[PDB]
């Protein structure tokens, strides 16, 4: 079972750079 | 299906005045804005006027400003253009054009068959390829040039392409520089960047013959190039 | 930017019609009818069933559902109309359970309830004949005494059933909403105007609190 | 390994609803929203310009779900009326019109979600979930097994499986093709008001009226994480994940959205600003904006 | 204002020496936070433009402006009617104190005629009528500004040599009191208080005439009976707080222009304390009288 949460964390870290709300992108490249 | 038919043309005596009428049918004309477009008998296209979806904004071409009066009657699905006074250079064909503006829109989707009003008694689009011979099976590509970059910071690029097949009204091929309009086969595609642009065709078909036209719609007035006449052989 | 500005005209055009439509989707008073099964729900005037009516030029739109949890959708209505026939007993305590579930619902604590005690004729005739005893179902009725042609026999019993419902009302609410009991017969034309008077009170009360006079 | 404070803030306010907002959906283009409210209108918003693109009048004012077709052509809505309506946006006549009125449910419609532009899966309060073919208007498959109203649906990224939440306090996972229940685990103490898929399709988060969320994975057969705080005792109305799941935005009846850390189960932020119970909550496809609608009649874009 | 052997007593006795400044201080200590806290909830915390909160919010503004300058006026009186801060500040305190005080009266009157047209003839117009509320609100602000501009130009700094004192507004030349300030104050009193008083008094009594009737439902004990008491309270405070002051104001300038016996200022100055005191009664009786307003303030702080 625990490897389910392990895989969830793996996905979160794998795509951790695609979240403008997790990590605010610069306003120069933002529609807001 | 969608269809726009206009009338009110014909020969006009010196010093006369005429009203062109464009009768919409089979679509929500009240939700569309209306354009009038001109084609000289052998000297390319030219924009005339504009009335928006809700008559809050109007525009005219410099050569007719004040003399003309664009009018619409939404509940009757009719559009007008009141012409005051007469000048010989007004001799040309006139066309009725629809356009609806929202994020994913395709302005200039449909064109009427036009009404002749021959008479007797701003950014510049240009294309060096005035005419060129072509044969079936080629992948001919046309090019048109702008006097100012059309890539406004939005990412939109308001260059347009049409095909005025023989004896036929213009049909919208590429809208906003790259987008394929309704009824256009896959053969056509526009590409490039900045100020000059390529309207590419693959596996040219016999129906891909006529006079192409390029206009830039960043701001009014709208201006045409001379187009590109294709001689099929 | 010329084409993008044209989109603003379409955007403001939409907002014009929304407020134009929003001024007629308001000024009509929504009402929810939650009468219990085997009752005179349909007599006093898709999954949802609607019945519009208007008195004194105020349009009412009453809503019924044949297909608990969707009730959260109706926390805007002017009032809830709970209709119960006052003649049965074996499910009258069940009817009182139904009223309490509505009066204490989380999303309905700001909504007044108009209570229609229909089928008073059946209760009136039923107790007048006396073929069955109320005390068998409501032992505490034996202690009741009236607080007020006209028959003094059954009217002793009539106010008891209203007393049972209002007791459930005053036990909570604390002035945020009120229960307006009523007696009616399924021939009476007054059913329509009773709701109109009652919604005026609800609307008037709403103003008293949102304009700081209470 | 926390994420500190996600001090998200309003960047737009999509005013224009005259009633309570109940659902909205992000178009695949990450720009166009479709929002449903009790006013009886569906509004296609251009989030970037705060421009209204379409307004769709509805036969039934009691909408409770809405959807945006992945192709961007069709929008669907459902409500107390047992009919799911599919609308066509790219009509050559210009105006939006209904394509099919999907009748067949015995009770109210709670959630609708398109599938490859020709199949739509809906769940109704009559304890049934259904898959439809839009052209014919028939139920291609009917799903039964709930002991109560089904309230929420969520399509997997692959769209081969979808999950449903019902007032029986159990989350049921279904197959569009096989047509029978795959998983039905439970554990909530009250109604499951909202459901959403984790971006990988292997998990989904439940929003329950007992003021607690739970994170489920198919392999686990049990809840992995539970989101709740002693100071929040109000039901969850909507849930949506972030582009990488870290930012589990959830709507609460206390007029604010609690921004929970999916992996850490800690209240890392609060998108306060609404005047009434926040009903719907959806994150863009690119992860660049979270749009929040509420019974206050305002849709807010946050970043 | 005072036009003297006997009038010098007013400028010397403890009446103005310690009683006016201390009573003014009592008003300031609560009027500022009371209305200040009211503005916090109405503007910063309340996120809805309900019509009622518009007039109430502006009223809270009118209360603050009347009292913010009191620290100068309280120190003015204890110094023995001596104005040490010069010409510009004297014209500021009097303009704000009188302009904002009469402006507060007007917003109270608009609330009375707002509740009427709401309770009587209920329509649910609160969703859209906000624009009318804003429009009338600024019209009143412009009215007071245009009516109060003569309070900044006219000269009031007289430095009577008998006591080596300059007394801002308390003393004025007979030239001004008889034909310049007479018109301003009498018109300000008759036009900006008495006429609004008739509108507000009629509105509230008409309200009570309907909140008790046979055309009103039976469930009353918690809602209608309570409201009647508050209406009388609000009207009671309005009538007794301002009528004795504006009444003596008309009495004073009436004697000046016809009899010269200008001693009534002794009663007017003390009577005007009630009008000042009303600046702190309003927050307690209007906004905090609400059941939920207390909860909203609790969330605010």
């Amino acid at each position: 079972v625990s490897k389910a949460a392990a895989d969830l964390m793996a996905y979160c870290e794998a795509h951790a750079k695609e979240d403008p709300l997790l990590t605010p992108v610069p306003a120069s490249e933002n529609p807001f | 299906d969608v269809q726009l038919v206009e009338s009110g043309g014909g020969l006009v005596q010196p010093g006369g005045s005429r009203k062109l009428s464009c009768s919409a049918s089979g679509f929500a004309f009240s939700s569309f804005g209306m354009h009038w477009v001109r084609q000289a008998p052998e000297k390319g296209l030219e924009w005339v006027a504009y009335i928006s979806s809700g008559s809050g904004t109007i525009y005219y071409a410099d050569t007719v400003k004040g003399r003309f009066t664009i009018s619409r009657d939404d509940p009757k699905n009719t559009l007008f253009l009141q012409m005051t006074s007469l000048r010989s250079e007004d001799t040309a064909m006139y066309y009725c054009v629809r356009s609806i503006y929202y994020y994913g829109s395709s302005p200039f989707d449909f064109w009427g068959q036009g009404t002749t009003l021959t008479v007797s008694s701003d950014i510049v689009m240009t294309q060096a390829t005035s005419s060129v011979p072509v044969t079936p099976g080629e992948s001919v590509s046309i090019s048109c040039r702008s006097s100012k970059s059309l890539l406004h910071s939005n990412g939109n690029t308001y260059l347009y392409w049409f095909l005025q097949r023989p004896g036929q009204s213009p049909q919208l091929l590429i809208y906003r520089m790259s987008n394929l309009a309704s009824g256009v086969p896959d053969r056509f595609s526009g590409s490039g960047s900045g100020t000059a642009f390529t309207l590419t065709i693959s596996r040219l078909e016999a129906e891909d013959v006529g006079v192409y036209y390029c206009m830039q719609h960043l701001e009014y007035p709208l201006t045409f190039g001379a187009g590109t006449k294709l001689e099929l052989k | 930017s010329a084409e993008d500005k044209a989109a603003v005209e379409r955007s403001k055009m939409i907002d014009r019609n929304l407020r134009e439509d929003g001024e007629k989707a308001r000024r009509e008073l929504k009402l929810l009818l939650l009468g219990t099964g085997e009752s005179g729900k349909s007599t006093f005037i898709t999954g949802i069933i609607e019945y519009p009516f208007d008195l004194q030029k105020v349009n009412f739109h009453m809503f019924d559902v044949g297909g608990r949890k969707w009730i959260q959708c109706f926390n805007d209505v002017t009032a809830i109309i709970f209709v119960v026939d006052s003649s049965d007993y074996n499910r009258l305590q069940e009817a009182l359970n139904d009223f309490k579930s509505i009066w204490n619902n989380r999303w309905l604590r700001t909504i007044s309830v108009i209570l229609f005690l229909n089928k008073q004729d059946l209760l009136a005739e039923k107790v007048l004949a006396g073929k069955s005893k109320i005390e068998d179902y409501f032992p505490e009725f034996a202690r009741y005494t009236t607080p007020e042609g006209e028959d003094p026999r059954v009217t002793r019993a009539k106010y008891f059933i209203r007393k049972e419902f209002v007791d459930i009302s005053t036990a909570s609410g604390d002035g945020r909403h009120i229960c307006y009991p009523h007696f009616t017969c399924a021939v009476d034309t007054e059913n329509a105007r009773r709701i109109f008077n009652d919604c005026k009170d609800i609307i008037l009360q709403m103003n008293l609190r949102e304009y700081n006079l209470v | 390994d926390p994420v500190g404070r996600i001090q998200m803030r309003t960047r737009r306010t999509l005013r224009g609803h005259l009633a309570k907002i109940y659902a909205m959906h992000w178009g695949t283009d990450s720009r166009l929203l479709v929002s449903a409210s009790q006013d009886g209108k569906l509004i296609i918003w251009d989030s970037y310009t705060t421009n209204k693109v379409h307004a769709i009048p509805l036969r039934s004012s009691w909408v409770m779900t809405c959807a945006y077709a992945p192709s961007g052509n069709y929008v669907a809505c459902g409500g107390l009326d047992n009919i799911c309506s599919i609308y066509n946006l790219k009509t050559r006549e210009g105006n939006v019109r209904v394509s099919r009125e999907l009748a067949g449910h015995t009770g109210y419609l709670s959630c609708c979600r398109f599938l490859d532009d020709n199949q739509i899966v809906t769940s109704s309060g009559d304890t049934t979930c259904a898959l439809w073919d839009i052209e014919t208007g028939q139920q291609t498959t009917t799903f039964t097994g709930h002991t109560g109203d089904v309230m929420s649906l969520s399509l997997a990224p692959d769209t081969r499986l979808f999950v449903s939440g019902a007032c029986d306090a159990s989350a049921k996972l279904w197959d569009v093709r096989e047509g029978m229940c795959r998983q039905t685990f439970t554990g909530h103490e009250s109604d499951i008001n909202a459901i959403c898929f984790f971006p990988n399709g292997n998990a989904f988060a439940t929003g329950s009226d007992d003021a607690t969320c739970r994170l489920f994975d198919l392999r686990a057969d049990q809840e992995l994480m539970t989101y709740s705080h002693d100071n929040i005792i109000c039901g969850i109305t909507s849930v949506s994940f972030s582009k990488s799941g870290r930012l589990l935005l959830a709507g609460y009846d206390d007029f604010n959205c609690n921004v929970w850390d999916a992996l850490k189960a800690d209240r890392a932020g609060v998108l306060a600003g609404h005047d009434n119970r926040v009903s719907c909550l959806g994150v863009t496809d690119d992860g660049m904006a979270v749009a929040t609608g509420s019974w206050d009649s305002f849709l807010k874009i946050w970043n | 204002s005072l036009i003297d052997e006997f009038s010098a007593s007013v400028l010397t006795g403890k009446l103005t020496t310690v009683f006016l400044p201390i009573v003014y201080t009592i008003v300031f200590v609560v009027g500022l936070p009371s209305n200040g806290m009211a503005l916090w909830v109405f503007l910063f915390r309340t996120k809805k433009k309900h019509p009622a909160v518009i007039y109430m919010a502006n009223l809270a503004l009118a209360d603050l402006l009347s009292v913010i300058w009191f620290p100068l006026k309280i120190a003015y009186h204890i110094h023995g009617n001596n104005w040490i801060y010069g010409e510009a500040l004297c014209n500021v305190l009097i303009g704000f104190f009188y302009g904002n005080m009469y402006c507060s009266i007007l917003f109270m009157t608009c609330l009375s005629v707002q509740r009427y047209w709401v309770i009587v003839n209920p329509m649910g117009h609160s969703r859209k009528k906000a624009n009318i509320a804003i429009g009338i609100s600024l019209a009143i602000w412009l009215l007071i500004l245009l009516v109060t501009i003569p309070l900044y130009v006219v000269k009031q700094t007289i430095f009577i040599p008998a006591l080596n004192i300059t007394t801002c507004h308390d003393v004025l030349p007979e030239q001004l009191l008889v034909g310049d300030m007479f018109n301003y104050f009498l018109s300000l009193a008759i036009g900006v208080f008495l006429f609004p008083a008739f509108l507000t008094a009629s509105a509230y009594v008409l309200m009570i005439r309907m909140l008790r009737s046979s055309a009103m439902d039976e469930n009353s004990e918690k809602k209608r009976k309570r409201a009647i008491k508050l209406i009388v309270t609000v009207l009671a405070m309005y009538l007794i707080c301002f009528t004795p002051s504006n009444l003596l104001l008309v009495v004073h300038y009436f004697l000046i222009k016809s009899q010269g016996q200008s001693h009534v200022y002794a009663l007017y100055i003390v009577a005007l304390c009630l009008s000042t005191l009303n600046s702190c009664i309003d927050p307690f009786v209007y906004y905090f009288v609400s059941h939920d307003f207390r909860d909203h303030a609790k969330n605010a702080l």
